[PDB]
């Protein structure tokens, strides 16, 4: 149902606010704007800072668009999901999303996948690519299939395959982790099938 | 006094 989901009328701003960033579930260094549509990270030194969406998904196929300007990524820009227990702030620059049992992320600068990972040993996504041969553009789609229990991504039309599996049974929230002063990251929920 | 990652210095 992904083709259909992506072809349907885009959710209006009220829907986007309902599924957008949660001012009550983000780093103390993040400011959520326009009722959830985007956030801005304050320029705190030696800090990685995350946000969760307001809604957690345990069933169905969900998709949302992340907008993350290329000049506002810095050393560690990670896009993915989290349980409600994943830490959203740490006092150093790192791939915080995906550093534990509670979170799954794609490093949109390096191409690596993180789950229970400190970085070393992380695989590349899409399969068989090298990070330095790709550039993740400003807009990417995040595709969470909680019927199959997969997370994957789509770019400029197009689904890149499952990145993570084994997610069925959990309740998972849109998430990112960021290190860049003043970065502005939009989440646009596209809906559920 | 000036950090990487566009953070305070």
């Amino acid at each position: 149902g992904l083709e259909e989901l992506l072809s349907a009328p885009p959710p209006d701003l009220g829907a986007q606010r309902r599924h957008g960033w949660n001012p009550k579930d983000c780093s103390e260094n993040i400011e959520v704007k326009e009722g959830g549509l985007y956030f801005e990270r304050r320029p705190v030194a030696q800090s990685t800072d995350g946000a969760r969406g307001k809604r957690g998904y345990s069933r169905g196929l969900h998709a949302w668009e992340i907008s993350w300007p290329l000049e506002q990524r810095g050393t560690h820009a990670v896009v993915g999901v989290a349980t409600a227990l994943a830490p959203l702030q740490t006092d150093h620059y790192a791939a915080l999303l995906g550093s534990n049992s509670e979170s799954w992320g794609w490093d949109i600068g390096r191409g690596k996948l993180y789950h229970q990972s400190k970085g070393p040993g992380a695989p590349q996504y899409p399969a068989g690519t090298q990070g330095e041969q790709l550039e993740v553009p400003e807009r990417l789609l995040v595709v969470l299939d909680m019927e199959e229990g997969t997370l994957g991504y789509a770019i400029g039309g197009t689904y890149l395959g499952p990145a993570f599996r084994g997610l069925k049974g959990r309740t998972l929230y849109p998430a990112v982790s960021a290190v860049w002063g003043q970065c502005q990251v939009r989440i646009r929920y596209l809906g559920e099938r | 006094r000036g950090d990487i990652n566009n953070n305070v210095e």
